[PDB]
Parts: C-alpha cells; structure tokens; sequence
C-alpha cells in the first residue's frame, strides 16, 4: 500500500526515536504493549496477533541506549532483533564509524532492514535520524546512505539531522564529523530538517522556563516537531502525501536540498491557563526569529519554496485570511522566477503533547516549511571552525590512523564551499 | 570497556593502593570486596575496574624488590586483590634504568605479560590499561617502559594511559634519576596516547607553601596524588557523557601526536562555586610545577563534583573562558569541557579537578633537561649502562627527542590563526 521505514543511528537517533515513537503510539492509542484496542499503517504493521510494531531499526555500535530502550516502558513494543548494539564505538570519529567499525556492522543492519522490506509493498523510503557530532551518528549513517543507495537506487530517502551546539556538545571535532559527513551524504539524500540544539535550548530556557534543559526535554520537542512533520504521512493529509512529494515540493533543485522548519506555537505546561492562541497571532509566530528551529535570518535571504501545516481545530477560511495578510509584505522574498504562493496543508487532528512533559496542550498549532537561502549562513559558522582546524591539521592523525585519507578533509571543506556558493548563486 | 590496572616499583605500587583505597570507598564495596554502599550510581559501571565472583580489582602488582608485598598486603585493601596477580622478583633495582630494562627486567616481563594476558582475556571488551609508575627509580621506570612497548605491540589497538611521576631534589636529592627519567620519557613519547605528568617538585611545593607543614614522609604526597587520580577518573567510573570511556578522552584532549602530556589540577586542598572556579585554574593547585599562564592551554577537562546549581557553574565557566582568553588558542573552538557528577569524593562535600593539555608542560622538560645536560656531558655514571647492555646512542636520541618536544611545544604556543 504505502510503507515507511524507521531508521535510527547513534545515541541522538536513538533517544530522538524513541520519542518520537513513544508520541506516535501516544497519538494513536496504541498501548505500549503494542496491543491496539487504517491509515496509519504506513508506520506500524500489524501481525496475526493484532500486534502493531513500529517499522522501526535502532542502531548503535555501543548498548547502553539500546539498553536502555530494552529496559523501558516501550521493550515489547519493538522486535529484539529490530535493535542492533555492539561491542565498540567510534569514540566521536567519523573515520572509525564509517570504515573500522561500521564494516563489521552494516552487513547484519541492512539484512535488518532487508527482512523488514520485505513485509512491506509500497515503501517509499527511510527517515534516517541521526546526528553531526557523533562518530557513530556521522560514519555509520553515511555509509547506511551509501549502501542502501546502491540497494534501493528507486527509493526514496530524508535525513532528520542535529545540528551540533556547544552547550551540550560533546567533542572538539563535531566540525569534522559535520564536514565529512555532508560531502558523503549529500548525493544520497533527498531532504534534510537539520536541527539546532542551540535553538531548541534557547526556546526550552525562553517559551518553556526550564533553566537547564536536559537531553530528555530537548528530545521530547524534537518529537514534536518531527510528527508534525510526519502527520500528512500517519494522517492522511491532503499534501505531502509521499516522500516523493517534500522533494517535489521543497527542493526544486538537487543539491540545495535543506529546508528551515519552524513551530509555533511553544507554551510551558506550568502556563497551562494560557489563552488559545488565534491562527492569526500563530501565523505571525511563525516567521518571528526567535522560534526557529535553525538559527538564521529569513529577512536577510531569498527563499525558494514554503508550505504551512496546520493542525488542530482550524478553519479554511481564517487560514486563507491570515495568507493574505502574510503575504502583502516586504518582508518575504521569493525568487522572480518560481511559484510565490504558500502550498497550505490543512489538517484537523487536534495536537496532544506527551503526558507529563513541560509541554501544554494547545487546541491548533502550525508547522513552517520554508526552503530559503537564510540557512546558508547556518552552514558557514561550521566550515569556519573546520577552517580553524584543519590550517594546523589539528586532530587529523585520529582520522588517517583508522583508514582515512588527509586530503579527503580538503575535499569535504570545497565541497561544502562549492555549496555555499550554490546559496548565493540563487540568492 | 574494562580496564586492567598495572603498576610497577615503590611508588607506583603505593600510588596504585591508595587509589584502589580511595575508589573502594567512594563506590562503597567494604575492605572484603562485598557491596555496602546506598546508591545506584555506584554499581551502573563498577565492571570497569572490579571484578564479581564480592567485588575484586582488576589490578596486578609488580615489584622486583619483595619487600613490597607484605606492605602491600598490609594496606586496607591487602586480600582483595588476586594473589596470583602479584608479580614480585628477587632483587631490587638499584635506581638503575637499565638494571630494570635489560638485564632483570627481561627475566620478568614475560610472567607479567602473562598475567597480563590472563587478565586481558577475561574481559568481552577492553579500552585500555592504566601504568601507575615512577620515572626516577629503576624498576617503575624501565620496567613500565618495556611493559608498555610489549603490550602495545601485542595489543596495538588498545589506548594506553598512565600516571608518571618526575623526580626532584627536593624529595631525594639524588644524583642518578635524571638519567632514568630521560630514557622513560623517551618511551613515553614514543610509545603512549596519554599521560598525567605528576611532579614531586610541585606535591612538594603544594604541601609546604600552602598546607604548612614540614611536609615529611609520601603519606601527604601519596594522599594528594590519590585525590587526583580520583578526579580525574571520576568520569570513566561513573555514569555520564564527557569523556565517557579512555579513548572518547584522548580524541577530546590530545591533538598532534606525541603531545599528550597532562596538567592535572585539584580543590580544595587539604566553600562557594565561584572560587572553586578560580582556584581550579590557579598555580597554586598544579600538580605539574609550573605556572600555567606562561603557557596556552590547547585543550581542557574541567570535573565538578558534588551538589552545585548548574547555571551557575556554567556561567562561571564562561566567565573564566572569556577573562582568560588570551590562554586559550583560538585555534580549537571550544577547547574547554565541562562534566559535572553527583557523588562527591570521600570526606570532601565541594571538589573541583582540572585536566589540562597545555604548553607550560615544555618548562618541565626543559627542567628535566637542563638536569641531563648538568651529567651527560660530564660522562657521569656512563659505564653503569654501558656496562648493562646500554648504548650511548639512546642517550642521546632520547636527548634529542625531548629538545624536539620542546620545540613542539614552544612552537604550537606561538602559532596563531
Ligand atoms: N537531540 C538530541 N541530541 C543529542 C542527544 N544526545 C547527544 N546529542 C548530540 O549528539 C552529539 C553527539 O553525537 P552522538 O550521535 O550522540 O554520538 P554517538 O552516537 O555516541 O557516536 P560515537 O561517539 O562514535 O559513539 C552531541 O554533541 C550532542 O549535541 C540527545 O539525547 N538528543
Ligand atoms: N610522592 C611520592 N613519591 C615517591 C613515592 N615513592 C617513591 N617516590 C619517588 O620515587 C623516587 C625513588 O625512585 P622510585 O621510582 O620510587 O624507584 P622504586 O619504585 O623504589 O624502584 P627502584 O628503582 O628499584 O628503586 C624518589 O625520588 C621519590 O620521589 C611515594 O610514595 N610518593
Ligand atoms: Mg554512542
């Protein structure tokens, strides 16, 4: 029919599915037994049993968060052999992720995969989650896109990305990390939502009052973001009905494929007596600066393409209002030569936030999807820091010592800079 | 992910023990190696170190002198460890480099390597083993060399820490050590991926200047240097993110091969935040004896334990970077790291530690070096390596080698982006 496949990658894939799977049976009433007391079954299939499971593969080269996912609430609800762990990890190197360690890994993660297609009949690809700064998160994901584009070369894929923040970075060389793995991965990919933990630290400490945002709070908002996204895809919406179509949509060209994803709005579970934000005042949250997902300046570009999300009880004709008034304005930029309008997607679900979370539930609420050139700067700080490193080839013997070449890095840097380009070639 | 303890001669077996004593009471595991603590932080990653059969270290003890046993089964913590894993000589070395290299050394390592094996194979995944030795005798020194140059041809991907300690006059007073700690170092650079270089000079210093005492005895010494191992491991033996096992560290802290030799730091010394911050960073709590604003840090581990705000420790932390920025190259964006753990160390409430890879270390060597030029080029003691199997030649690479790392050093405090 039409089948999607879960693909998760080091720790941050990891606990960011794990949300995001916990929010998907939260929103479906499936119990966390799996037992469901269908449109949806793009992301679960369901055995003799009735039993629905996740089409969902949770990779790591070490056990201690697919541990700890075999010690939650959520252990029956995935197959054991849908999780994959290992012995040793990359230790923050792409080198070691991608061709040390991954080479005695990736042969049983694609047979993983291999048997989960082939209880599916539509798949139209994978959503690959994973991270900048990790070396498992960065070498094993590469290659997972390399191998599965000469396995499924038809298929379709998208990558929901970190986008690696200093506050709760881990290592000093997530620029490395970053650099090799764009320049590996951008041929084989269709759509990346890169996300900044900078911004969702900042909307945590500023919309949410948290004054130190842990993993689990960043995580749960991540999850947020990332079924907003996927709900014309579990709800069957009216746009964005396959994978194929955020590619035709958002990125009309095939290198600059990184769209910058907004939500609004964001109210702490402590202002549970807030006021329901109108779809006007939602409407201009969105293009605010300070509830982006990746830090930039929309008013300082040129976009490309855009489309609203809405959910909730929402009504068409406020909705057309608020265009309208949108877009009479200077303030948005679209190129002389494409389509200048807002591709609206209209959903009705009500949104519902995980019990217990520093989130409140709010009765409509809206997604941003705008592929503009403002997320070209979000790229330059990082090849600035690669530029302060690789001068003195500062940490370069770890990569070379496990099968990498030096000049590769030189390679990964121009390509990037070649994309750069690319941002002001449109803008 | 576990990791097999060695330790070789007088000071690193007295070094080692009151490490195990330390690390024994905080996880809570009593004198007999059972599990009396009231925590669950303490056993989510005790098979680092330990062993369950009770709870016994993964250590093994070497010594040529014998003597050394019995003070060390006479210790606290004597019957834990496993008695086959005591591997003692005959004869003492002597303070001899070579003695403890070529000709008595060689007769035992291959029973070490053994025990080595043995303990390295019960293990389903290892990062790497810990050396606490001595560069100035002639059993820590040339023995941990040869062990470390075996080992790491027989396990060649395994990361290879150690705790070193560097002779000075103010301590002993004696003449031949320089010579020892020259040859080590030498194998220290060549064949080591990192290193906490501890200085007696500066215990010494530390002891006297601050702590008013006569500063007397290795009690105080052994003491200081075991609430530093303490800091600095309290990341790889308890739950957390920065720096979570040996080699996630040593690709943290050491860019450029051949240059990772560590500036521990620890407090209080024996209370707010804000001057554990200050004092951390301070001369005055440097295990290396140096200052280290006549150098440029290239990378940083900052450890907080205890019960403390986060934002303010962050916020702090900030505030040293952005003061002190003249010391931090701006070469390596975000060179600073910061962990904070819950679990104090035993008998402290606050505590603060400092890992710092940093280009003061140079002085020391230079110091160390000046120490070999005031013998080598008076032909002092030669014929008692000569006479050993030891050749002039390796004097004066390992001379050449330590000016070199000097040079690196200086060199990459005076680059600039
Ligand atoms: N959103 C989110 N990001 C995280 C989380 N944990 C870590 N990160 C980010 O991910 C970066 C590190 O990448 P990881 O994928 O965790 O690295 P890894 O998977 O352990 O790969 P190896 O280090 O080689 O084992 C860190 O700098 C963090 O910024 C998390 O729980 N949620
Ligand atoms: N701080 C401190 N230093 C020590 C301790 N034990 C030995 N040393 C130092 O070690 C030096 C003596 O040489 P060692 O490295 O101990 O040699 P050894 O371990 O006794 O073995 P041999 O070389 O055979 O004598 C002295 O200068 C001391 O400064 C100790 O317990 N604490
Ligand atoms: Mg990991």
């Amino acid at each position: 029919m039409r089948e999607c496949i879960s693909i998760h990658v080091g720790q941050a894939g990891v606990q960011i599915g794990n949300a995001c799977w916990e929010l998907y049976c939260l929103e479906h009433g499936i119990q966390p037994d799996g037992q469901m007391p269908d449109s949806f079954n793009t992301f679960f299939s369901e055995t003799g049993a009735g039993k629905h499971v996740p089409r969902a593969v949770f990779v790591d080269l070490e056990p201690t968060v697919v541990d700890e996912v075999r010690t939650g609430t959520y252990r029956q609800l995935f197959h054991p052999e849908q999780l994959i762990t290992g012995k040793e990890d990359a230790a923050n190197n792409y080198a070691r992720g991608h061709y040390t360690i991954g080479k005695e890994i990736v042969d049983l993660v694609l047979d993983r995969i291999r048997k989960l297609a082939d209880q599916c009949t539509g798949l139209q690809g994978f959503l690959i989650f994973h991270s900048f700064g990790g070396g498992t998160g960065s070498g094993f994901t590469s290659l997972l896109m390399e191998r599965l584009s000469v396995d499924y070369g038809k298929k379709s894929k998208l990558e929901f990305a970190i986008y690696p923040a200093p506050q709760v970075s881990t290592a000093v060389v997530e620029p490395y990390n970053s650099i090799l793995t764009t320049h590996t991965t951008l041929e084989h990919s269709d759509c990346a939502f890169m996300v900044d933990n900078e911004a969702i630290y900042d909307i945590c400490r500023r919309n949410l009052d948290i004054e130190r945002p842990t993993y689990t709070n960043l995580n749960r908002l991540i999850g947020q973001i990332v079924s907003s996204i996927t709900a014309s895809l579990r709800f069957d919406g009216a746009l964005n009905v396959d994978l194929t179509e955020f590619q035709t949509n958002l990125v009309p060209y095939p290198r600059i494929h990184f769209p910058l994803v907004t939500y609004a709005p964001v109210i702490s579970a402590e202002k549970a007596y807030h006021e329901q934000l109108s779809v006007a005042e939602i409407t201009n949250a969105c293009f605010e600066p300070a509830n982006q997902m990746v830090k930039c300046d929309p008013r300082h570009g040129k976009y490309m393409a855009c489309c609203m999300l809405y959910r909730g009880d929402v009504v068409p004709k406020d909705v057309n209002a608020a265009i309208a008034t949108i877009k009479t304005k200077r303030t948005i930029q679209f190129v002389d030569w494409c389509p200048t309008g807002f591709k609206v997607g209209i959903n009705y679900q009500p949104p519902t936030v995980v019990p217990g979370g520093d989130l409140a539930k709010v009765q409509r609420a809206v997604c941003m999807l705008s592929n503009t050139t403002a997320i070209a700067e979000a790229w330059a700080r990082l090849d600035h820091k690669f530029d302060l490193m690789y001068a003195k080839r500062a940490f370069v013997h770890w990569y070379v010592g496990e099968g990498m070449e030096e000049g590769e890095f030189s390679e990964a840097r121009e390509d990037l800079a070649a994309l750069e380009k690319d941002y002001e070639e449109v803008g | 992910r576990e990791i097999v303890h060695i330790q070789a001669g007088q000071c690193g077996n007295q070094i080692g023990a009151k490490f195990w004593e330390i690390i024994s009471d905080e996880h809570g595991i009593d004198a007999t190696g059972a599990y009396h603590g009231d925590s669950d932080l303490q056993l989510e990653r005790i098979n680092v170190y330990y062993n369950e059969a009770k709870y016994v270290p993964r250590a093994v003890l070497v010594d040529l002198e014998p003597g050394t046993m019995d003070s060390v089964r006479s210790g606290p913590f004597g019957q834990i460890f496993r008695p086959d894993n005591f591997v003692f000589g005959q004869s003492g070395a002597g303070n001899n480099w070579a003695k403890g290299h070529y000709t008595e050394g060689a007769e035992l390592v291959d029973s070490v390597l053994d025990v080595v094996r043995k303990e390295a194979e019960s293990c389903d995944c290892l990062q790497g083993f810990q050396l606490t030795h001595s560069l100035g005798g002639g059993t820590g020194s040339g023995m941990g060399t040869l062990l470390i140059s075996k080992i790491r041809e027989e396990y060649p991907d395994r990361i290879m820490n150690t705790y070193s300690v560097v002779p000075s006059p103010k301590v002993s007073d004696t003449v031949v050590e320089p010579y020892n700690a020259t040859l080590s170092v030498h194998q220290l650079v060549e064949n080591t991926d990192e290193t906490y270089c501890i200085d007696n000079e500066a215990l010494y210093d530390i002891c006297f200047r601050t702590l008013k005492l006569t500063t007397p005895t290795y009690g105080d010494l052994n003491h200081l240097v075991s609430l530093t191992m303490s800091g600095v491991t309290t990341c790889l033996r308890f739950p957390g993110q920065l720096n979570a096992d040996l080699r996630k560290l040593a690709v943290n802290m050491v860019p450029f091969p051949r240059l990772h030799f560590f500036m521990p730091g620890f407090a209080p010394l024996t209370l707010t935040v804000p001057e554990l911050t200050q004092q951390m960073f301070d001369a005055k709590n440097m295990m290396a004896a140096c200052d280290p604003r006549h150098g440029r840090y290239l990378t940083v581990a900052a450890i907080f334990r205890g019960r403390m705000s986060m934002k303010e420790v962050d916020e702090q932390m900030l505030n040293i970077q952005n003061k002190n920025s003249s010391y931090f190259v701006e070469w390596i964006p975000n060179n600073v790291k910061t962990a904070v753990c819950d679990i104090p160390p035993r008998g402290l409430k606050m505590s603060a530690t400092f890992i710092g890879n940093s280009t003061a270390i140079q002085e020391l060597f230079k110091r160390i070096s000046e120490q070999f030029t005031a013998m080598f080029r008076r032909k002092a003691f030669l014929h008692w390596y000569t006479g050993e199997g030891m050749d002039e030649m390796e004097f004066t690479e390992a001379e050449s080698n330590m000016n070199d790392l000097v040079s690196e050093y200086q060199q990459y405090q005076e680059a600039t982006a």
